[PDB]
């Protein structure tokens, strides 16, 4: 059963720029019987190489394969917004197919510190039987951030989701979310709730916080 | 060309049993097209499920006595169809699954590798749902404060739902976060604007719509 | 090994020199002896995919059948669209000879030699041979006339099924007789006589296949609605003549049917022509019994599909499109480059 | 694409292929029944309703052209019908209109309309009189001559003219 890793997990690209996505499996594969694929958000994925290296009909000519025993790799000349997505490879050369991690080729931007809001649980919510404390982060490049979150000084583990928009057409950024879920009873039992994000952008870690 | 259609959602409970069907139009025959049945978990790459090619069922070890791979050819009534069956359902099958298919009449082709290939015509995907959850409305409550608020949509079940600000009126700022999945198997999202206000919020499965002001 | 490839034909036929008959005088300057060791070589373990519906066979053998119609039955008078030609219209002998289609150096036919191939798919037999069979140049229309019977089972060929304006082509695995003549002594008035068991027979065998391919509906047979004579009409040439037989007997689910059937043909000088956009007429029919006894080894369908309920299916006749004649004859075979 | 056409006239609706070259090709409704094809060289009509009534010009076959002729129109007429030809599935919505008064006081025109239509119809007078209203005009005087309608569907107006008398 062979695996295919990929690298990079995710890539910063311009547009025109040239995108080098490369894939590796668990064994060589001497028919280099791999293939590319590209996938839209919530679209079907696209086929774009196969057998390695012969690009499919109907695919721009900016994509291009290389093939090499274990290791293989897709080039993209002069990217353009279409490409951007996640790319995925896969083998086909022994049963069953095996497709890798896959890629985000996303826009790269300037980089943009986080606007970090602090939310507490409605009152309503409180009424229902539970809390729900909201952190957010608004517009900020790279997505690559993190975020605790500290009640009474004290860390906290489980019982926490946080939650990613996709990339702005506009502004190339993202946004992201942050909910500490707790009960009624143990948001009673805690004096002061605290959000600290830190983010290479900030260049300061963060903490956005109340009491009640 | 090829369109492959798949049916719709299946939002079905655990140890459960689940068919979907994919309609190959455009496809002459099976005999020369294999269909091969990939899914992909939210948040997760894709996973090869099984096949059927020369008319002969196969599912990856993955998936052997779980999985029912069958087919059947063209008829006047009806293009090519091929079907997808799952037994014991758990909420780890909770994937949008494919149906693809790939013409294996060019035996010298890079496309296929004696019954292993790359998958050519993607169909629209079907998702199945599996949770123990009864469908659910959500919870709607406001998170009231340059300034961020929003409102917060909770314990809902299934997805999707469809959240605005002063009935579509505002679009700029906005970020309607995408659902999570709680620990206690109900689905949760929430949409922040940033103002220097109302939500409405649409769960179709549920017939509520709920719109709240915010302050 | 070998992929497929289209390249360009030859044929191949046992036509005598002397003889005057059109067919043979076309193929003695078109086409080669045959072989007098034909050698057939099984592919072992190899399985070979096959699309009777693409195959440039069947075009390049149209060609042919054009050019051989045109040299051998040219119209004394030419109507195409606005133009007319007038050229001499000699009666002539006329009764097809088997043609071998062969391919040149570097190239092959394969040969799928399964039982009941339907044209398209894999074929888990396959052959090797330079040549095709000695396959019969018939023009006709509804019926297949004096072709190939199928081995063991009604086969049921189509483009498309699901298509109903896709022509279908049914191979029988046995003959029906059909005895047609005009007598000797309305000079264009003729008949063609089918033994009326035999036809009822095949005709319910052929019934039970649409339905496995039509899902148990009920299966209906009707006169084609309309169109041109040639193709409403089982339409075919004896003897240079060029006949209309009216089929609307043989096509009615009404199995006293043991009776013979007698199909009303005329002989016609002015028709269709099917080589292309154009109309020809000929001289008056010669003298003395003109009799063609052919065997009905196929026949040309048309599926109504009026796609609105699944109470019943309605076949009528056709296939006024002469390359499903060579379709259906090549159907086992491909060319491939070595 | 949509087209009308009066009650009566004939309707000639338009199907080209990209090669201009006699390629298979047929025209059929909306509910998938045949009404004219061709096979090979020739000609053939399917079980429609229209199996007279309706033609082609095997002129332009050669040319890549395959019209569907629909002469003498009824009102059942009024469908939406497909040009096949193998990679082109055209559509085209044919709408057919009759307008008939409700004899050879007061006056009334009857717009025989195909069922999932927006009629609009308006009548000119003789001294120009205009006159609007649904499927149905009416008048309740006196005036009498070769008036004349126009019925505006999918942005495309019909005219129609009828005649009248007096007492
Ligand atoms: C031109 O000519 C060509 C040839 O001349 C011609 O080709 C022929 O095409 C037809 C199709 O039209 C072919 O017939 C079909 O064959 C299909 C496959 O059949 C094989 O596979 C199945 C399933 O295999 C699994 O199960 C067995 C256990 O018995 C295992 O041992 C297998 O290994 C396999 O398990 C593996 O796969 C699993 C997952 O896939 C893995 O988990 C597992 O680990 C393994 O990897 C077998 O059951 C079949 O065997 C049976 O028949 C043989 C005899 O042939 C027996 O020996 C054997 O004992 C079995 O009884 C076989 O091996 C069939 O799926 C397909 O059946 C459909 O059609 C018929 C009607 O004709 C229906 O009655 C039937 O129910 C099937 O319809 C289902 O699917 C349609 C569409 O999807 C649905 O609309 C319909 O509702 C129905 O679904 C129902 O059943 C589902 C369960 O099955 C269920 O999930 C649904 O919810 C629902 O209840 C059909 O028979 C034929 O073989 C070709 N001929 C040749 C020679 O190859 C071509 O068509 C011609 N073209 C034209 C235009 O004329
Ligand atoms: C044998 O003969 C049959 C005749 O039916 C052919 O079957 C048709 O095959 C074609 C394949 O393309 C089909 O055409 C496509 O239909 C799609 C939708 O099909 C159904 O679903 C919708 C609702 O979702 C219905 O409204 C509709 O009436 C159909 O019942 C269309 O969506 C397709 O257009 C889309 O596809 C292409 C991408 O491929 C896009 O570029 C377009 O923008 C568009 O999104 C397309 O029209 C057709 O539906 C099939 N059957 C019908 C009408 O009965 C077989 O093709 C033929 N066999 C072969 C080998 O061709
Ligand atoms: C379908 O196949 C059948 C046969 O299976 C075929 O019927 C055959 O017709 C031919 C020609 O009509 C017959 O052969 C002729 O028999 C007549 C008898 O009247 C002879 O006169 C013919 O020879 C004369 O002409 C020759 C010149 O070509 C001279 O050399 C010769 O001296 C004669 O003057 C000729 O032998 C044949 O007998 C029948 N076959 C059977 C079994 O009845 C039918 O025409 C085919 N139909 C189609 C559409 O292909
Ligand atoms: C081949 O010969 C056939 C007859 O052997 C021809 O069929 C005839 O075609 C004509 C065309 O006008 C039809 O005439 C019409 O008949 C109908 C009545 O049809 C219904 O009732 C009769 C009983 O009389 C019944 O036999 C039918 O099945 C129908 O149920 C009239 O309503 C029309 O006004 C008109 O007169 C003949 O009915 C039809 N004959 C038969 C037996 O169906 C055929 O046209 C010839 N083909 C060619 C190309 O010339
Ligand atoms: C083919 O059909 C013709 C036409 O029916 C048959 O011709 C008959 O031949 C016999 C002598 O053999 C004559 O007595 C008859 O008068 C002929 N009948 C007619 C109508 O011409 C001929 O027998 C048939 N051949 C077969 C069935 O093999
Ligand atoms: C158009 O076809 C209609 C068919 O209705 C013809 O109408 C018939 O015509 C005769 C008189 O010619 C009447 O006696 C019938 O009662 C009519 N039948 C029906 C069902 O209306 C009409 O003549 C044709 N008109 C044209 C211009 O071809
Ligand atoms: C269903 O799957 C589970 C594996 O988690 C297994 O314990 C159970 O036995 C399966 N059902 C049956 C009937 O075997
Ligand atoms: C397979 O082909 C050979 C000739 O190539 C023939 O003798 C044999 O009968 C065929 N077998 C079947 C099942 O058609
Ligand atoms: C219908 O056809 C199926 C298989 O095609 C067969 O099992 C069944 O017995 C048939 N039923 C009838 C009434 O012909």
């Amino acid at each position: 059963d062979i695996q295919m890793t990929q690298s990079p997990s995710t890539l910063s690209a311009s547009i025109g720029d040239t995108v080098r996505i490369s894939c590796r499996a668990s064994q060589s594969i001497t028919g280099n019987w791999v293939a590319w694929y590209q996938q839209r958000p919530g679209k079907a994925p696209r086929l774009l190489i196969y057998r390695g290296a012969a690009l499919l009909g109907g695919v721009p000519s900016r994509f291009s394969g290389s093939a090499a025993g274990t290791d293989f790799t897709l080039t993209i000349g002069n990217l353009q917004a279409e490409d951007f997505g996640t790319f995925y490879c896969q083998q086909y050369d022994t049963y069953p197919g095996t497709f890798g991690q896959g890629t985000k080729v996303e826009v790269k931007r300037t980089v943009a510190a986080p606007s970090v809001f602090i939310f507490p649980p409605s009152d309503e919510q409180l009424k229902s039987g539970t809390a729900s404390v909201v952190c957010l982060l608004n517009n900020f490049y790279p997505r690559e951030a993190k975020v605790q979150w500290k009640v009474d000084n004290a860390l906290q583990s489980g019982n926490s989701q946080e939650s990613v928009t996709e990339q702005d057409s506009k502004d190339s950024t993202y946004s992201l979310s942050s909910t500490l879920t707790l009960s009624k009873a143990d948001y009673e039992k805690h004096k002061v709730y605290a959000c600290e994000v830190t983010h290479q952008g900030l260049s300061s870690p963060v903490t956005k916080s109340f009491n009640r | 060309q090829i369109h492959l259609v798949q049916s719709g959602t299946e939002v079905k409970k655990p140890g459960s049993s689940v068919t979907v069907s994919c309609k190959a139009y455009g496809v002459n025959t099976f005999g020369l097209y294999a269909v091969n049945w990939v899914r992909q978990a939210p948040g997760q790459s894709l996973e090869y499920i099984g096949q059927i090619w020369r008319w002969k069922s196969s599912a990856s070890h993955h998936f052997r006595g779980r999985v029912l791979i069958s087919a059947v050819d063209l008829t006047g009534s009806s293009p090519p169809i091929s079907s997808l069956e799952i037994k014991n359902l758990t909420s780890d099958d909770t994937a949008v699954y494919f149906c693809t298919t790939t013409s294996t009449y060019d035996k010298w082709s890079g496309l296929h590798h004696d019954g292993v290939m790359a998958f050519s015509s993607w169909g629209q995907g079907t998702l199945i749902s599996v949770s123990a959850a009864s469908t659910k409305g959500p919870s709607v409550f406001p998170l009231a404060p340059t300034a961020a608020l929003g409102c917060l949509v909770k314990d809902y079940f299934p997805e999707p739902v469809t959240v605005s600000w002063n009935s579509g009126a505002l679009t700029s700022g906005v970020h309607t976060f995408p659902a999570v999945l709680q620990s206690s198997g109900l689905y949760s999202l929430s949409s922040v604007v940033t103002v220097p206000y109302i939500c409405n919020v649409n769960h179709k499965p549920s017939n509520t719509k709920v719109d709240k002001r915010v302050e | 090994v070998w992929k497929d490839a289209d390249t360009t034909l030859f044929c191949a036929s046992d036509a005598k020199a002397h003889e005057t008959e059109c067919h043979n005088v076309w193929a003695t300057h078109a086409c080669v002896p045959t072989d007098p060791n034909p050698q057939e070589i099984h592919l072992e373990q190899v399985t070979e995919n096959f699309n009777m519906w693409k195959n440039n066979m069947v075009e390049q053998m149209q060609e042919d059948v054009i050019s051989l119609w045109d040299q051998c039955l040219q119209p004394c008078v030419k109507l195409t669209g606005g133009s007319v030609i007038k050229q001499a219209c000699p009666k002539i002998s006329f009764d097809p000879i088997p043609i071998h289609y062969c391919t040149p150096a570097g190239y092959v036919i394969l040969k799928c030699n399964d039982k009941n191939f339907n044209g398209t798919g894999p074929c888990k037999n396959v052959s090797s041979v330079q040549c095709t069979h000695g396959i019969k140049p018939v023009v006709s229309t509804q019926l297949l006339l004096n072709g190939s019977l199928a081995e063991e089972e009604i086969i049921i060929r189509s483009e498309n099924l699901t298509n109903n304006a896709k022509t279908i082509i049914v191979h029988l695995q046995k003959s029906v007789e059909i005895n047609c003549t005009r007598p000797s002594n309305d000079i264009r008035k003729a008949y063609c006589e089918i033994q009326g068991t035999k036809w009822n027979k095949v005709l319910k065998q052929v019934t039970e296949k649409l339905k496995e391919h039509f899902n148990n509906k009920t299966i209906i047979f009707q006169p084609p609605s309309g169109g041109d004579l040639e193709i409403t009409m089982h339409h075919f040439n004896c003897r240079g003549e060029f006949f209309y037989c009216n089929t609307t007997q043989l096509f009615q689910n009404t199995c006293g049917c043991n009776g013979t059937i007698t199909l009303p043909c005329k002989i016609k000088q002015i028709i269709n022509m099917w080589q292309g956009t154009g109309q020809a007429m000929y001289a008056p029919p010669i003298d003395g019994k003109i009799n063609c006894v052919s065997q009905i080894t196929g026949i040309l369908l048309t599926r109504d599909g009026g796609a609105n309920n699944t109470s019943n299916e309605t076949f009528r006749p056709g296939g006024g499109n002469i390359k499903d004649n060579w379709r259906s004859e090549l159907y086992k075979y491909k060319v491939v480059q070595i | 694409k949509v087209v009308l056409g009066k009650k009566g006239d004939t309707v000639e609706l338009t199907c080209t292929a990209s090669q201009k070259k006699s390629i298979q090709f047929h025209w059929k409704n909306s509910n998938q029944i045949k009404i004219l094809g061709n096979q090979g060289s020739f000609l053939t009509k399917g079980p429609s309703k229209l199996n007279d009534r309706a033609d082609s010009r095997r002129s332009l076959w050669d040319q890549g052209n395959f019209p569907l002729i629909i002469k003498n129109l009824t009102i059942e007429d009024s469908d939406t019908y497909i040009c096949e030809v193998e990679d082109q599935k055209e559509e085209v919505q044919l709408l057919v209109f009759g307008l008939t008064a409700n004899s050879d006081q007061s006056l009334t025109l009857t717009l025989e309309s195909p069922p999932g239509s927006s009629p609009s119809v308006q009548c000119r007078s003789p001294r120009g009189k205009n006159i609007q209203g649904g499927k149905t005009l009416s008048v309740s005087q006196l005036d009498s001559g070769t008036w004349t309608c126009t019925v505006l569907q999918n942005q495309k107006k019909v005219e129609f003219k009828i005649d009248i008398v007096v007492l």
